[PDB]
DNA sequence: TTATTAATTCCATATGGAGACTTGGTTCCGACAATATTCAG
DNA sequence: CTGAATATTGTCGGAACCAAGTCTCCATATGGAATTAATAA
């Protein structure tokens, strides 16, 4: 680790004479200027606000927001009162809600170091409400300069203020009242307010224009299996909703072989009888799988030494395999040359949540690196003449692969929702012409290439307006 | 219920619903009690009302 | 020595042959189980013994948050009630008379 | 270490380290296990090879 | 007679677990200020 | 009759946390893969 040294005295510092070893390290010798919270900002004090019970507000959580400062705001009204929502209205009546001053940045007090700092810019409107765990830090030499000044460098130091003490991280405005930020930053950035403002507006800009039309990973494999099969996106999950399924005993053998009569594998059934009733390429994909493994778990370190593993996490909606493995293994199987991924290979996961579970992935990324694969997978090899793998993954991935083994799926620990190879065996699935295939994969994997293709370059402007508030910072 | 390892809490319950108004109410012994409590108040407001006029 | 499967080293489905020893031929049976004797196949027999003795009546679905923070473990309610002595003899027939027909249709 | 309610897990040591070579241990000690391992596979081979020219 | 499946023991796979781990931020007790009252000689 | 009482309210501090979300590593039969004594032949 370290050996820092330190000297009594050090520990005057402050008023709570503490002495965790975070911020002692924080401390050291000190030559340069010094400022104070006072030439800066200024910490506001809590209030009250007076809400309006004819209106829907908005509400605004510390999980609400995210690391970049993007306020995600519930929709309450005062007239619902729901039950899933009461602890909201409770927390409310309480006292734990403020209303921001139009140009202060909130900073939250629970774990500082997930950049939970947010900005209230002063032209805007849609006022929004904040939980007392926010803390109003409403500045005097403009919003953007402390906010940018804050967010990227600034860092170190906020985070090296927290009280762990035998819990939550959590930081205190008087502790926020003591950092020692330097002028040379302030200097060099207040230097440069007239053009930083500028491009930074827009860079941001640019990033809001590719977040407006930034799709979702999962919707795009929904609308295209339901745009080519023709059915609608408003039934099969208001159908799902209904729940009081009821059938006979005659019913339970039909295609159960293991007597089965759970109300899942019965809704199962039912969800079967309307995703098909105008499909008709229905095959049984017994007829189509060649072989069937597991793979190899063993004990695991997180980033030791040994042959890397992969995790449930690296199955992506999208046939891909994410190839990012951080489990790294140092046992030996006699046979381990048996479960080394390699290119090609069908992985379906088996192992998961109610929903996540089912999802394949196809391994398109070359690696000369071997690679284990866990227990929790089950590698797939069918005939490449009438499946085309990759459109097996994407369906397994669709609502079809959803809706399915959401309701087949076996286990007491609903938890950890396990498929099996008889389920995988007895599965319907549609399977049109190889004319078909081929087009609804294509579709996909352009869409989903181009919703990739902008995921970068928002990391790339993200990325931008820190190197340049880095560099002019510096400068 | 939705319990936890700091307490209950109420949720929609799907399987029954509870009666709130009972079938059967003492509505004399409602009305009494009423009528007691507002008497009390009452009696409290003539002694203050007293006490305001010495 | 009085269990049927006691020796399938699934000691809790045992409670609910025990189940069968103590109804009278129409005796209501409301049982809180897991969802591994309506699911697993390693449950089988349990599923066939409740489909030979009883008369499955209701099945219910009850959330993971029913037994919680205790145990996450997925549970059902069983609404079955127990055929009478006919019941039991008259599935014993047709079974008799349809494994006779499977056997013969085996062999040939 | 790495605990968990499936048992130990090796981890880096940053608090000590330990020796590892005992630097107490006598040395024919165990050089009686090294000859031992030796004399029962010879003897092993003697056992089949008795009978091999049976 | 030379087979013989139908009986066995022996390991690699497969299924399942009153689950177990992990990132992150929420309820809520409990001091404690500010009341919050004074009576009381 | 001045008093700073006590007596509450209502609110900062703080938690050998722990509610949400979701990934696992390991026992254990099995079943098949080896026999076997069978099995006709």
């Amino acid at each position: 680790g370290l050996i820092q040294r330190r000297n009594f005295s050090t520990f005057a510092s402050e008023p709570s004479v503490r002495f965790d070893f975070n911020y002692m390290k924080s401390v050291t010798p000190t030559t340069e200027e010094y400022y104070t919270y006072k030439s800066l900002f200024e910490v506001v004090p809590s209030t009250v606000p007076t809400l309006d019970e004819s209106e829907p507000f908005k509400y605004a959580e510390i999980g609400h927001v995210s690391k970049n400062g993007e306020v995600f705001p519930v929709t309450l009204s005062f007239e619902d009162r729901d039950e899933l929502n009461e602890d909201l209205f409770k927390k409310i009546e309480k006292g734990d809600i403020f209303l921001p001053e139009r140009g202060n940045i909130l900073i939250s007090a629970i774990r500082p170091y997930l950049n939970k700092i947010v900005l209230i810019k002063e032209d805007d409107k849609t006022d929004i409400y904040f939980t007392k765990a926010f803390i109003q830090i409403k500045p005097l030499i403009n919003s953007r300069i402390l906010y940018y000044a804050l967010r990227t460098i600034f860092s170190e130091k906020i985070n090296a203020v927290s009280r762990q003490g035998k819990g939550y991280p959590t930081l205190k405005e008087d502790d926020l009242k003591t950092i020692q930020f330097s002028k040379k930053v302030i200097d060099n950035l207040l230097a440069k307010e007239e053009e930083l403002i500028s491009n930074i507006d827009a860079l941001e800009k640019d990033i809001k224009e590719l977040k407006s039309i930034q799709r979702s990973k999962k919707e795009i494999v929904d609308e295209v299996f339901s745009s080519h099969f023709n059915i609608n996106m408003v039934e099969l999950m208001a159908l799902d909703s209904q729940r009081r399924v009821d059938v006979g005993l005659s019913s339970i053998s039909s295609l159960n072989s293991t007597i089965r009569y759970s109300y899942r594998w019965n809704k199962m059934k039912l969800i079967q009888k309307y995703l098909y009733r105008d499909i008709d390429c229905i095959e049984p994909l017994g007829k189509y799988i060649l072989s069937s493994n597991n793979g190899w778990s063993p004990e695991s370190v997180v980033g030791g030494e040994g042959i890397p593993i992969l995790g449930q996490e690296h199955l992506e909606f999208d046939g891909v395999l994410n190839v990012s493995p951080t489990k790294a293994t140092t046992k030996t199987k006699n046979n381990m040359e048996n479960f080394f991924i390699q290119e090609g290979d069908l992985f379906i996961s088996r192992g998961n949540t109610v929903d996540l579970v089912g999802l394949a992935c196809v391994v398109e990324t070359e690696v000369t690196e071997d690679i284990i694969y866990p227990d929790l997978y089950i590698r797939l090899k069918i005939d490449e003449k009438v499946i085309h793998k990759k459109y097996l993954a994407l369906l397994f991935n669709s609502f079809f692969g959803r809706l399915y083994f959401k309701y087949v799926s076996k286990g007491k620990n609903q938890t950890m929702v396990k498929i099996s190879s008889n389920e995988l065996l007895n599965y319907y699935l549609p399977i049109p012409p190889m004319e078909e295939q081929l087009e609804i994969v294509g579709k996909i994997e352009e869409q989903i290439g181009a919703q990739n293709e902008i995921e970068k370059q928002i990391e790339e402007k993200r990325n931008q307006i820190r190197v340049i508030i880095e560099e002019t910072a510096r400068s | 219920y939705k319990r936890t390892k700091k307490g209950e809490k109420p949720m929609p319950n799907d399987l029954y619903d509870l009666e709130y108004a009972p079938s059967t109410l003492d509505c004399e012994k409602v009305l009494s009690s009423f009528d007691i409590e507002i008497n009390a108040l009452e009696a409290s407001k003539t002694k203050l009302s007293v006490e305001k006029g010495l | 020595n009085a269990f049927l499967f006691g020796d399938k080293k699934n000691s809790e489905n045992l409670f609910i042959e025990r189940y069968y020893q103590l109804l009278k031929e129409g005796g209501r049976l409301g049982v809180v189980l897991p969802e591994s004797v309506f699911d697993t196949t390693e449950n089988k027999y349990i599923r066939l013994f409740i489909f030979k003795y009883f008369k499955v009546k209701a099945v219910v679905s009850l959330p993971q948050v029913t037994f919680e923070p205790f145990t996450s473990t997925k549970t059902s309610l069983l609404f079955a009630q127990k055929k009478t002595k006919e019941e039991v003899e008259q599935w014993n027939e047709l079974w008799d008379k349809y494994g006779k027909e499977w056997s013969l249709l085996k062999t040939r």
